[PDB]
């Protein structure tokens, strides 16, 4: 049940929300009024998502998909079956999602260390709701949305992207792009650099941050240091986030035309507008 | 408000660090650089030195040259003009010899060679640094983890531009050397094998693309929020447990139920990184190889 | 066919990984326990690794995880509850203690020594050529509590020579002893030093090191851990 080292750490106190009632664990696991927010948001959802697959009439995972409701409907509340089920599902994720991070500042508080979890974590949240609330409102119908199912969902991103030409030419896409892989390139360094220092080679010493230090300045001439790739990795990761909303959001809101064309405002400045040759003169 | 740490609010600067000695060669590193106070805010401020060294001034020379090589076509295609360079740069494109020349190298300058020439210099570049990461390991006696997850990235390139090229039996499936072309032949190379989001690998590697962002937010934030007992001291919090190792796998546990020490947080990383292109390089490969659409794969598995 | 093979051959690779990833994170805190102390029954499907050793630098010995675990310091709580899973009240002060979030392991009683093998912290005046480069200097101001009372002044940044990096600042009490603060625990102002974590009759509390030259690493947790502590325990004291 407890680590060798947790007791003196399973103090009372740091609950948000309601004293002492729901401060307490179950196994590992910690509750908290916002453990029990959590829980009950998540049966709901799923009983709604089953209750759908009824009215869809299979039981298989890869086929089932709850779709949110057509455009005709705008912004209004739809049938269960035509739409509303989506929606509280929807609404109910939501209320799964934020609970989980409100727990989070909750077991941050009850342990005394900051709050930059509960705080990233929150980046995803407003993604989702990027793509389920914000955009469709804006737009004007839930029906922009994307449904809930393992392929299905993987459609929409298909079909809503070739909407607007080939989407790679959404210039924030492009941004939002070079976070993630810079990311990726970034925690496969940081990881692979502790690693070596902790498991040198067979018999020699741990080796040392200094050793860390230096074998970067060696390879590309600078080392950002400890507390520094650090904060690099929150940061290219809220920054991926934060660019792939903001390429969505504009979407279809502000530029409905084909991405690619968008290009043609460099290309036709006036002063080599019209300049002969290359590749558009 | 607290402090949240993210930038430094005193910076406090020393003799330049010259780094530790062990076995490197003294001769080969460079002099110490300025000192980035712009830097100094967000990490370490100083600059260098660097070691140079036979292969990196090897790799640094064919970088230079396939960089070059594109850009004189580039200029070539611009009519000399830097007004039409600068307006067209990202249309420009050199583009691999026609699919008539198969895995010849005779094909003309203008219609593909100028593309083997740049390819060439850049595998020379790229491998050549690659035995520069593990050298520079050797000499400090560290593992050599770099080097081996490097070789990972290294796979989904090699497969791109060289082997599938290869197992196809011409130049002309690997990809283009520009800015739009080569997001082109991208979009075009999923069109072609039936749409890639049926590519389980595909699949597989966007999940860790999502999953180093996930854990790189979840580990950077959690360092972060235990810097106040010197987290970010991982190489000695594992040689001796603090308090900080301790509220960091805690806090973990008690969100979802397990959780990670100091030293495996960090192979969990590495290991979510390197699935990235070593699943990828693997969905490329056996695309048009031995599976020539995946919607149709996708329905019968075979 | 080839491509159902290879993908079929990935999943099974990727659960073996999975099994070692997570035997690996089982170096420390296991076995698990019950709220008493005595081996919990139940430790999950995954066995303990096989222990690794670690050559500490600089003659420091060695470290053979996983091994025998143990506080190695008392711990002052109680049972609130008849069952398993709730809370363990403090039956002192937590803070002097040093439970709950104000907790601190029993880490070596040396300083964590850079690649050279001399002292990785230092209080600067002691840190030949170390300088502040940018920013406020704190050195002089005084440092004010969550309780808005002046508790000291800053008479020196410890810094990090390795990482040129402050790590604590020292303050100067009203009887003349000094205490590190963490770096990372106080706000520097244009003319102050504010911590709200600690109200200013808290800040005597703060253990002290043995040495005015050095820290060890003992001593950077039950310092850490104080401060950090306060944050739930001084909580009374703090007005904004
Ligand atoms: C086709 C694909 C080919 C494409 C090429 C791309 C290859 C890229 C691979 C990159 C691997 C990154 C790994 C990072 C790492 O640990 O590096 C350090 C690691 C140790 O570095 P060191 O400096 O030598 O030692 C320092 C310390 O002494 C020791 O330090 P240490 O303790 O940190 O190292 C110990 C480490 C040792 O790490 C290794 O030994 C690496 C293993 C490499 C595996 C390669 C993956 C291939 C993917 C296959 C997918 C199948 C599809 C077909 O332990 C592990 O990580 C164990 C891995 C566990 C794997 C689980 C396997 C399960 C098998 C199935 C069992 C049944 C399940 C039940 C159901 O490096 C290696 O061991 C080198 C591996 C190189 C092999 C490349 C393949 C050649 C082709
Ligand atoms: C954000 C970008 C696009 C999008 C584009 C894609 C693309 C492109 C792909 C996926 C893929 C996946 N997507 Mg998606 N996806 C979106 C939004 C979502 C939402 C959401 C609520 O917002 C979720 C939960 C998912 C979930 C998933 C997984 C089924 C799958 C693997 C992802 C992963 O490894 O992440 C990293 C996270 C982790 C490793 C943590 C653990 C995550 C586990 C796997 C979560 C599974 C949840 C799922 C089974 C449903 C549970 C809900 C109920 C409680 C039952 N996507 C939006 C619309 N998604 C890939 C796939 O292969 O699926 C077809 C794929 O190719
Ligand atoms: C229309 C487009 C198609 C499509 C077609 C492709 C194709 C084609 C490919 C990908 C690939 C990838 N796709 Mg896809 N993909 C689509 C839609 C998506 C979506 C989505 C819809 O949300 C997502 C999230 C992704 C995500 C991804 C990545 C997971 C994956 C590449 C990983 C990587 O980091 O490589 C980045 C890393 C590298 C290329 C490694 C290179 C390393 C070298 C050595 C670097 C050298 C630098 C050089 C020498 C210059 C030096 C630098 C200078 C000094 C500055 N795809 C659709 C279906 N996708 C790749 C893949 O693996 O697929 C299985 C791939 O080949
Ligand atoms: C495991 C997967 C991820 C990964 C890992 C990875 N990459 C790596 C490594 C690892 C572990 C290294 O060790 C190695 C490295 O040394 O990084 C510091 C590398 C690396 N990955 C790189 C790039 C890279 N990796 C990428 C991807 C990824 N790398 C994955 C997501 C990508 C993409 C496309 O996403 C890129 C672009 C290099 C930084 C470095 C390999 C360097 C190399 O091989 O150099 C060879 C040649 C040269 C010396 C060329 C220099 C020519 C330049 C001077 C021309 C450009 C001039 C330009 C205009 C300059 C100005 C820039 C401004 C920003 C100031
Ligand atoms: C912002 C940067 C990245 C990020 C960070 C991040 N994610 C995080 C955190 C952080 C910092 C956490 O602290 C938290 C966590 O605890 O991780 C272990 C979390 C987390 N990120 C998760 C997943 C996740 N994060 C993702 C993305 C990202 N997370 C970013 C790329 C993705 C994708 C698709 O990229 C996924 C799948 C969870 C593992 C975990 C949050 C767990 C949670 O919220 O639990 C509460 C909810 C439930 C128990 C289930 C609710 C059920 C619903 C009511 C119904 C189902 C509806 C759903 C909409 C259906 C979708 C079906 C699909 C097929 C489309
Ligand atoms: C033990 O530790 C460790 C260290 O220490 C000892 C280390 O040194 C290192 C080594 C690490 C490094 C040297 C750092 C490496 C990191 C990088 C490769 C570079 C970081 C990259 C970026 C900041 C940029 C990424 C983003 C890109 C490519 C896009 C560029 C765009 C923008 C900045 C935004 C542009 C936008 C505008 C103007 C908005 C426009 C608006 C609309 C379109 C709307 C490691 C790994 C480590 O582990
Ligand atoms: C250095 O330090 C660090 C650590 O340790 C010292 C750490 O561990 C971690 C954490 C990281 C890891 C352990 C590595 C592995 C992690 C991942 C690949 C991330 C992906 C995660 C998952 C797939 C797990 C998702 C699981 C969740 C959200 C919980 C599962 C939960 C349930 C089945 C039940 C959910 C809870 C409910 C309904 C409410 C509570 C319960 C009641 C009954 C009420 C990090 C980042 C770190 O930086
Ligand atoms: C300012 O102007 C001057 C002229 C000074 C300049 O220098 C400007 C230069 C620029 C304009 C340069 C611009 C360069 C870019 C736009 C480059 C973009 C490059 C990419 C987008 C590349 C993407 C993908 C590349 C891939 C996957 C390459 C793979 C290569 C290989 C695996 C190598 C394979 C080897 C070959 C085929 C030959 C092998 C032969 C043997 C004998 C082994
Ligand atoms: C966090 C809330 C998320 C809700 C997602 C969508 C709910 C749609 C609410 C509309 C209900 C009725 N209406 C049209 C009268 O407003
Ligand atoms: C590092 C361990 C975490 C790996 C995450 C595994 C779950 C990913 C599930 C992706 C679903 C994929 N597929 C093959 C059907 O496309
Ligand atoms: C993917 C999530 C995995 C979480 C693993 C959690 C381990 C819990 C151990 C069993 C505890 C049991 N319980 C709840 C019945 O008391
Ligand atoms: C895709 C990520 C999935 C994470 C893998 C799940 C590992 C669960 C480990 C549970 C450990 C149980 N224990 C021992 C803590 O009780
Ligand atoms: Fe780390």
């Amino acid at each position: 049940a407890l680590l060798s080292f947790e007791r003196k750490y399973r103090v009372p106190g740091g609950t948000l929300v309601g004293g002492n009632l729901f401060d307490f664990w179950v196994g590992p696991f910690y509750v908290g009024f916002f453990g029990v927010a959590t829980f009950f948001f998540a049966a709901l959802g799923i009983i709604l998502i089953a209750w759908s697959a009824v009215l869809q009439g299979t039981w298989n995972p890869q086929l089932i998909s709850v779709y949110p409701p057509a455009l005709e409907y705008g912004l209004g509340g739809a049938p269960l079956a035509k739409g509303g089920l989506w929606q509280i599902i929807t609404i109910c994720a939501t209320g799964a999602f934020v609970s989980w991070a409100l727990r989070e500042v909750e077991i941050c508080r009850k342990l005394g260390i900051g709050y930059h979890i509960p705080f990233a974590f929150a980046f995803a949240i407003l993604a989702y709701l990027t793509l389920v609330l914000f955009r469709p409102v804006m737009m004007g119908a839930w029906g922009y949305a994307f449904p809930y199912g393992i392929w299905t969902h993987l459609d929409w991103v298909s079909n809503t992207g070739y909407t607007y030409g080939n989407f790679h030419y959404n210039p924030a896409h492009m941004i939002a792009i070079s976070f993630f892989f810079t990311n990726a390139l970034a925690l496969a360094l940081h990881g692979a650099l502790v690693l070596s220092a902790a498991n040198p080679e067979k018999g020699k010493e741990m080796r040392t941050p200094d050793h860390a230090a230096t074998f970067f300045r060696d390879l590309v001439g600078y080392s950002i240091g400890t507390l520094g790739i650090h904060r690099l990795g929150l940061l290219l990761s809220l920054s991926a986030v934060f660019f792939s909303a903001l390429c969505m959001i504009i979407t279809g809101t502000i530029w409905f035309d084909q991405w690619v064309d968008w290009w043609q405002w460099w290309v036709k400045l006036p002063w080599w507008a019209n300049i002969p040759g290359g590749i558009n003169g | 408000a607290e402090y949240q740490n993210i930038f430094s609010q005193v910076q406090v600067r020393g003799p330049a660090d010259l780094g530790m000695t062990e076995d490197v060669n003294l001769a080969n590193r460079s002099g110490v650089g300025p000192f980035s106070t712009l830097l100094g805010w967000f990490g370490n401020a100083q600059l260098g030195p660097i070691y140079l060294g036979s292969l990196g001034v090897l790799s640094l020379f064919s970088g230079l040259m396939w960089f070059f090589t594109i850009g004189i076509w580039f200029w070539y295609q611009a009519g000399w003009n830097p007004a039409v360079f600068l307006r067209d740069l990202f249309f420009f494109s050199l583009e691999p010899p026609a699919p008539e020349y198969g895995l010849s190298f005779a094909a003309p300058l203008k219609e593909g060679g100028l593309w083997l020439i740049a390819s060439f210099f850049m595998f020379v570049a790229v491998w050549s640094w690659w035995g520069r990461t593990y050298l520079r390991a050797q000499a400090l006696g560290m593992g050599k983890h770099t080097a081996w997850a490097f070789l990972s990235a290294i796979w989904l390139w090699m497969v791109l531009g060289f082997i599938r090229p290869i197992l196809m039996g011409s130049w002309s499936e690997a990809v283009p050397y520009g800015i739009f072309s080569h997001l082109d032949w991208t979009n075009n190379f999923s069109l072609v094998h039936g749409n890639l989001f049926y590519n389980p690998f595909h699949g597989l590697s966007i999940a860790f693309l999502y999953g180093s962002a996930l854990l790189f937010a979840m580990h950077g934030a959690t360092i972060l929020a235990v810097s106040r007992f010197g987290g970010e001291r991982e190489l000695e919090q594992i040689a001796d447990r603090g308090t900080a190792a301790e509220r960091a796998a805690l806090f973990w546990r008690w969100t979802m139920g397990f959780n990670a020490t100091m030293e495996g947080i960090h192979r969990w990383a590495i290991w979510m990184a390197v699935l990235v292109t070593l699943t990828g390089g693997i969905g490329i490969l056996l695309s048009g190889t031995v599976v020539d659409n995946w919607y149709v794969w996708g329905q019968n598995h075979g | 066919d080839l491509a159902s093979l290879a993908i079929y051959s990935f999943w099974i690779f990727l659960a073996g990984l999975i099994y070692y990833l997570q035997t690996e994170n089982m170096r420390e805190g296991y076995p698990l326990e019950n709220e008493d102390g005595t081996p919990a029954a139940n430790q999950g499907p995954f066995p303990l690794p096989k222990p690794k050793t670690f050559i500490l630098p600089h003659g420091r010995g060695t470290l053979t995880v996983p091994g025998p675990e143990s506080e190695d310091r008392p711990i002052a709580l109680a049972r609130t509850a008849v069952s398993e899973g709730f809370p363990h009240a403090p039956t002192g002060d937590p803070m002097k203690d040093g439970v709950g979030p104000a907790s601190w392991v029993a880490r070596r009683d040396l300083p964590e020594l850079d690649g050279h093998g001399h002292n990785k912290i230092k209080p600067m005046k002691a840190a030949a050529g170390f300088h502040v480069s940018a920013g406020k200097n704190p050195i002089g101001l005084p440092v004010r509590g969550c309780d808005l009372e002046i508790a000291g002044k800053v008479v020196d940044i410890w810094v990090d020579i390795p990482e040129q990096m402050a790590r604590f600042l020292e303050v100067e009490l009203k009887d003349g002893s000094t205490r590190l603060l963490p770096m990372q625990m106080v706000k520097v102002q244009s003319n102050r030093v504010h911590v709200n974590a600690l109200s200013s009759d808290l800040f005597a509390g703060i253990p002290t090191i043995k040495s005015p030259t050095e820290v060890t690493l003992l001593e950077e947790d039950k310092i850490c851990g104080y401060v950090a502590g306060g944050l739930m325990y001084a909580a009374p004291k703090r007005k904004s």
